[PDB]
């Protein structure tokens, strides 16, 4: 719900934060690494 | 102008005529919150100065 553009890879470096814990934006989730969106979703 | 209502969190709108114009486009303007606009067979014949 806020105004985010792109998503730093940053977000990858948060081990006890996961993709159901992280409420983005579809496109705010998209702008992040495949790598990164991939450990968030599984263990890639 | 009741999509004008809703343009303040509304980020995905997708309208799909069937062939009609989408004549007038003042109300799309205000979509500020809006990432994704789908304009599908709106008969518009040029860009829309909306977009």
């Amino acid at each position: 719900g806020n105004h985010f553009e792109i998503l730093p890879p940053e977000l990858g470096d948060c081990r006890a934060l996961k993709r159901a814990r992280l409420v983005v934006e579809d496109a705010l989730f998209e702008t992040l690494p495949s790598d990164v969106r991939e450990q968030m979703k599984a263990d890639a | 102008q009741a999509v004008v209502d809703v343009s303040s969190h509304l980020q995905k709108m997708c309208i799909h005529n069937d062939g009609t114009k989408l004549v007038m486009l003042n109300n799309l303007k205000k979509m500020t919150n809006l990432t994704e606009l789908e304009l599908v067979h709106c008969d518009l014949e040029r860009i829309p100065h909306a977009v």
